[PDB]
């Protein structure tokens, strides 16, 4: 219901990405499906990738092996790690949710960017 | 195959007490029907007498109403053909044949023959 | 020394096969003659008591006393067609018939010493280690196979020895080989009776007896020359460079006859004194059998690189194309699908891979009577022996290796229990397969009828496995067939163990309430909507079904080769 | 079919205490159970849905638990507009059939 | 009048198969011998040309003049195993021989006159109108069934007739009939040249030559008596009662005893009295249309259907009962959750047992191999008239058949989509499933002599095309390095067309309307949610695109079958 | 939304059946499923059949072909006609309707009493 | 996977006129389409779900429509907040994709 995202917002490239993603009046074990969505400069979504409620996770196959997303259920948290990272995705990332009986994207969070350079 | 070989011969001068024993150099000898031929010095060849395979039926000459007997046994393999009173149209050699399982008094169908020997009345 | 089987008024039914038949047979080498319509086969099998003893009429005595209750036992048969196995030795196969026929007093020493008799009075040194084999592997010639099976009977000092046609099906210069062959072997006092199929004069020329027969009725009996001596007195003029017994079927046939030839024989010189000689007139324990049957079963399970080794072939194959469709296995809509579609693929893979267990009980039939009625085992010892080792070794392998490759490529239960049982499940759905092939395929001499029944009950069994139909629509004078179905029991088995705690909508919790219905987001949901109970009766209810097929099936097979003709 | 067995044909209650209603099916209903209430002389009214998710329109006195073939109807400190029939019903399978009717009767 | 087929210094590889051989024909009754080993039955193939030429290294001179090149049509060749039509009669059989093997110019009356003729020289009048027969159906006896098969050569009046073993499978005096059929037979004027295997001596007393033949060497040549008396010179008494052929083939199996042997003979004869002579007698020295053969071949091939009742009756038999069970247990097709699954479970059925029933075209083309080449080698007619005869006269009529009387019996038990269309789209896409599964039938079974390999090979490949149908497996979820297999995948196609055909425009949520928006997804409310959840076009291109796969499949199939016969050893 | 039963409530034995409820505030072509439901004296409620949105029929199985349920979409109403009628059936027949997302009986009928006798 | 177009990639409106954003889809969709709106500085907001049913918190001037592949949003009589730009997503397959985005100015 109520999602903020927070994190390093300047990696060098190569390296790793860490994000996270801290829903509050909700508990994550639940009902939902809990994703990450990206947006780039000249601005343009892509879906990354979800992980449910249950524990299954699936992922954009344009991210071959680098997008992985766990979860902390003791403290209602789920994280992005994305690695090798190209300077090509200096986005902003969103972590929303999706109900599945209604299908769409109901809540989002505000919003983080990652500026990778060096 | 079945080689015939005589053994015999002797002298009496109308004594009766000859016989001979034609032995048969082969491996089945139990099928063959076979005979016994003379020849005195200018004559044609006569049949004197003829035994079956296994045998049950003979066959003689004219000149013989009883006067020669012929035996076989096919376990020793022999044929035998007794003589006795040994009238002076005898001087001959003897010749054994071997046909293939029948009789025939006749001559040109006898397959195996032998050598013969001569017997002196 | 001596064994003379007399016979004397023997008619015979079913058809009169066989008139009025008078003879003696002297320890020589007596012959059987005539056309393939009179009775030369069915005398031989009357008077080595293998036909069965309704039909007949009359007294077969062995040397005065008449003949015993075991006579097949002291005696021999050499079959035209030859039953020795050919992924064997020669040294093996009298191995096996020294063991299953001698006593078991005399230990290993003492049988190979009489096996080595054998094989070395009838010159089989050269191939005494080499297999006898067909055209499938490399083998031996035609003309010692037939000596081979000579051998086989000759271990127990048959005085009597009976053949049935020893030179049909072979060259002409192994034919004359294996003759004088029984011609040597007679003289050492061993009646040797046997018919035959028109003999050139090299083999007529060795016979001690004769015996015609045309539409069962004697033409001749007496000695086998006095046969060419006694036709020209009936007014048969012979010709010469013709064979006696081409000379003999052909004036059978043609330079009422049948009759007029056979009383021409009754009023004749030979039949009188033969009728004169007329008027002054188990082995081994059960355990022994079952391991030699099972042995001998074994090695020529091992000794056949056909059955043995190409099913695992195909099974490793068809296994990794299977684990390379099914490729991770998802939780979407398109999970349940899959998962029905492979768990359907496995349980009817197995049933009709179970098929080709019909060539157990049918080529081998003629083998099974043959050493059935010759005395080497019973019924019950033969049956676990070929069921315990070719059924067993066979239908046990491609279970285990079907899941081990199928299971963790797919991305099935990731447990040990669901590991085990969908093995379990497999490996009983095997055997409950092969026991259906046995029950019917048992008592065959045809091998198509029983592949082509198999294949229609089949098809009309997986329709009720429950993917074509949903089993809770049929009709209710129609559902009750749907317990005749190993599919569905396996099927059942396997969607039990399979589709318990999972969930299926992505982002939707629905185990404690379904938000908007006709959804089959969980699996329970989709197991109940099959018809598939929930409790954990439900697995071990299919599992006892399949065991009690099982037992049903075998039960029924080995009634059925108990209750065979054996004659 | 699936035949519902409703055992408590009847209770017999005062004010202010707890009452369940116990519904029983044959086969498995995997939550397809609905809850009615019948006033006498009025048409049956749905109470709660899914036998969890009770309704609006109603006081929240009134839950459902249960699963597999058990399910209960339970009134904590019921009121006294709570005398009527009250009746279960599932959905699962297409011949849907109703419970017996349990009628509660006030002291 | 005469017809000497001469032949010298004969050597002959595919393994030297016959070594240094020289022979002559004369105008009378000849006759080959040996041991199977030998080339008994080599050198008469490669006398009657129908052995292939590059092997051969001498010359075979017909009268002086050189054998030409039609030389099979002026000839006769009746082969060992009857390849004569049991569901025909006698007549019919010489019917068939005299149109496809005489000119178009006579007409039916001196046809039909010759065909008298012959049928009036061997003696069939008692079984003139009567079915040759095996024992499947009520037919002659197997002594006038050679008979018959000798007089569908006679027709063309060959005055040279090859004859492969004339007394193996036959009875004695029915041999001996034959025989003295062919002695009569050959004091015409026609010169009758024969292997034949182990003959008895009232056979061997009418010979007139002698060919013996051991390892591929020649053992004697010359008359047929002066065998006997030119053995005895050799140093090999024949016993009395004892058949000379057998007396030869024992002295030649060294099982005789004088009273390498092969090349010891055959040198002991190259230097006798009977090869110069020999010797010095050496050394002074289409017709139809494509239409007419279509006709015929076709006509016989039904004849052949509606004569044998068993592939014809039985089939129609199982179908009926099939369609009557699998109308009984879908009967009345409703609307609910479990009316997907019964509509896709018996489109797979009837798309799965249309490929699995079309597995008995194996017996089209190898139970009929041997009258094939020996009917193309003799000259009958050519390859794509023999083809196209064969499948218009034997696919055709029992493929489409079972498709209409199927679709006619389960469409309306079942109650599916109740147009007109809609049932006819149905039958053509069943029909034409069972075409392209005959010709994968075709394709794979043709130029075959074993029947058993055809019909294993094609079941492994239809139970490896049925995964791709989409009922075992979801087609949009195999991995892109092998879902390109499922193109290969006939039941891919009738499947894909009739779940198109059947599922369009239906609702199986009763209770909700899901066509303006489906609210609670999850749900495969509609057939179009169905459809595109399997991966299939909505568009009416995905039916005809199934259907064009299915006609570009049939043709390719047809043409590598027609390739493989026309490529076929004809020899 | 609105619904209300009408029709005869005296009918002979072994004669006929036929009832009528129009709905009013809602189109019956449009998404429902609208089914007739009857209780007996002694009150225990059974369901009888429904006529889908689209057109389609499901009886109940224990009215094995008396039961016959048609519509009039020009006028918003749906009729039911169950014929041989035994004396057993004294009921009071309610008209229902059934949303299937749901999957409950919302909407009643107030309901009109059938005494069949003579 | 589904690629989704939007071809008026930027428009050019004044006040109160109406509007209409078309999206386009590769495969087919059937009616699992959604729309998006994101003011500058903001994340998206979703505006209309099931591509017909506007959803809460919006006023009735947003319409969607359209079936198979053809998609369409019209703002009819635009008023002052419109200014922003309008994605469409996919929701069939599972790989969800956006529009290119539409973005609205005004004169
Ligand atoms: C799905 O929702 C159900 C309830 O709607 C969850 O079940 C409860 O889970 C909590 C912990 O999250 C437990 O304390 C309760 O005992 C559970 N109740 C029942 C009846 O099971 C369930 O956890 C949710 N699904 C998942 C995968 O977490
Ligand atoms: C299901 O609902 C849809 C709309 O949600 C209905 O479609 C409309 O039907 C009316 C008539 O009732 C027509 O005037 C409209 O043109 C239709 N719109 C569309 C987009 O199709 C549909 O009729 C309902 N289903 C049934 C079977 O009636």
């Amino acid at each position: 219901v109520q999602l903020q995202e927070s994190g390093p917002g300047l990696v060098k490239p190569s390296q790793s990405l860490s994000l996270t993603c801290t829903v509050t009046g909700f508990s994550i074990t639940s009902d939902y499906a809990w994703n990450w969505i990206r947006q780039f400069p000249g601005k343009k979504l892509e879906w990354m990738g979800y992980i449910n409620f249950d524990g299954g996770t699936t992922y954009n196959p344009s991210l071959r092996g680098r997008i992985s997303i766990t979860r902390d259920t003791s403290k209602n948290q789920f994280f992005l790690q994305l690695r090798s990272v190209t300077p090509e995705d200096t986005a902003t990332y969103y972590c929303a949710t999706f109900y599945g009986a209604k299908g769409t994207l109901d809540y989002w969070g505000q919003g983080t960017s990652v500026t990778v350079s060096s | 195959q079945v080689q015939l070989q005589e053994s015999g011969g002797g002298l009496v001068q109308a004594g009766g007490s000859l016989r001979l024993s034609c032995t048969a150099s082969g491996r089945t000898f139990g099928s063959y029907a076979m005979g016994w031929f003379r020849q005195a010095p200018g004559k044609d060849r006569e049949f004197v007498a003829a035994i079956s395979t296994t045998g049950r039926s003979t066959d003689n000459a004219g000149s013989v109403k009883g006067r020669f007997t012929i035996s076989r046994d096919n376990a020793k393999n022999t044929v035998y053909l007794q003589m006795n009173s040994l009238k002076p149209e005898d001087t001959a050699v003897y010749y054994c044949a071997a046909r293939a399982q029948l009789m025939d008094r006749s001559r040109y169908s006898y397959d195996y023959w032998g050598q013969g020997t001569q017997v002196t009345v | 020394e001596g064994a003379v089987l007399s016979f004397h008024n023997i008619c015979y039914r079913v058809k009169e096969i066989l008139s009025n038949i008078n003879g003696i047979m002297k320890p020589g080498l007596n012959a059987i003659l005539g056309p393939t319509g009179g009775g030369k086969s069915s005398l031989l099998d009357v008077l080595a008591a293998r036909k069965d003893p309704s039909g007949l009429s009359g007294d077969v005595l062995i040397n005065g006393a008449p003949r015993p209750a075991n006579f097949k036992c002291n005696s021999g048969y050499v079959v035209q067609d030859d039953v020795v196995m050919g992924t064997l030795t020669v040294r093996e196969n009298l191995q096996f018939s020294a063991a299953l026929r001698l006593a078991t007093t005399m230990t290993n020493h003492e049988k190979n010493e009489r096996i080595n008799r054998v094989i070395q009075e009838l010159g089989l040194d050269k191939v005494a280690d080499s297999k006898v084999g067909t055209q499938f592997i490399r083998g031996v010639s035609g003309g010692e196979r037939k000596r081979t099976s000579i051998g086989m009977e000759l271990i127990t000092d048959p005085s009597i020895l009976f053949l049935d046609e020893p030179t049909t099906g072979l060259d002409s210069s192994t034919a004359n080989a294996v003759l004088l062959l029984l011609k040597r072997m007679s003289k050492q006092g061993r009646t040797i009776i046997f018919s035959i199929h028109q003999p050139r004069y090299s083999i007529f020329k060795l016979f001690d007896s004769l015996t015609l027969l045309a539409s069962g009725r004697l033409m001749f009996h007496g000695p086998a020359q006095e046969a060419l001596g006694y036709f020209e007195s009936a007014g048969y003029h012979c010709e010469a460079y013709n064979n006696p017994a081409d000379f003999f079927l052909d004036i059978i046939n043609g330079d009422p006859l049948i009759e007029k030839l056979a009383e021409i024989y009754v009023n004749s010189s030979f039949y009188k004194e033969t009728k004169a000689e007329l008027h002054q007139l188990y082995t081994t324990s059960f355990c022994h059998q079952l391991r030699w049957v099972s042995k001998r079963s074994f090695k020529n399970l091992l000794g056949n690189p056909q059955a043995s080794i190409a099913q695992i072939i195909v099974t490793v194959v068809l296994g990794l194309v299977i684990g390379a469709i099914y490729f991770g296995l998802k939780n979407d809509s398109t999970g349940i699908q899959n998962r029905a579609g492979v768990l359907f693929f496995l349980t009817t893979n197995q049933c009709f891979s179970s098929v080709s267990a019909v060539e157990l009980f049918v080529v081998e039939k003629k083998l099974f009577i043959h050493e059935y009625i010759s005395g080497y085992y019973r019924v019950s010892s033969y049956f676990l022996g070929k069921l315990l080792s070719d059924l067993l070794p066979m239908r046990m392998l491609p279970s285990i290796i079907f899941t081990c490759i199928v299971y963790f490529m797919l991305g099935l239960k990731p447990k040990a229990d669901a590991f085990f049982v969908m093995m379990f499940t497999l490996m009983m759905v095997a055997y409950s397969a092969s026991s259906m092939a046995l029950a019917i395929a048992a008592g065959q001499s045809v091998v198509s009828v029983a592949t082509l029944l198999m294949t229609i009950c089949f098809v009309f069994m997986m329709i009720f496995s429950g993917l074509l139909v949903n089993l809770t629509t049929i009709a209710s004078w129609l559902s009750w067939l749907q317990y005749f179905s190993i599919p569905r029991y396996g099927f059942t088995a396997l969607q039990h163990n399979e589709f318990l705690g999972q969930n299926f909508c992505p982002g939707l919790n629905a185990t404690g309430n379904n938000p908007c219905n006709y959804a089959t987001c969980t699996g329970e949901e989709y197991l109940v909507k099959q018809g598939i109970d929930l409790s954990p009766w439900g697995l071990w209810k299919n599992h006892v079904a399949l065991a009690c097929m099982i037992v049903i099936f075998l039960t029924i097979a080995y009634l059925k080769l108990l209750f065979l003709k054996k004659y | 079919d699936i035949v519902l067995t409703q055992s408590p044909s009847s209770f017999s209650v005062s004010l202010g205490d707890r009452v369940t209603i116990s519904c029983k099916a044959s086969g498995y209903i995997l939550n397809r159970l609905a809850w009615y209430q019948q006033k006498p002389g009025n048409a049956p009214r749905l109470l709660i849905s899914g036998a969890t998710s009770l309704e609006t329109g109603f006081p929240s006195r009134f839950s459902g638990t249960g699963s597999g073939k058990d399910y209960t109807l339970s009134i904590s400190s019921l009121q006294t507009e709570d005398v009527g029939t009250y009746y279960c019903q599932q959905y699962w399978s297409t011949p849907w059939t109703f419970g017996g009717g349990t009628k509660l009767e006030i002291r």
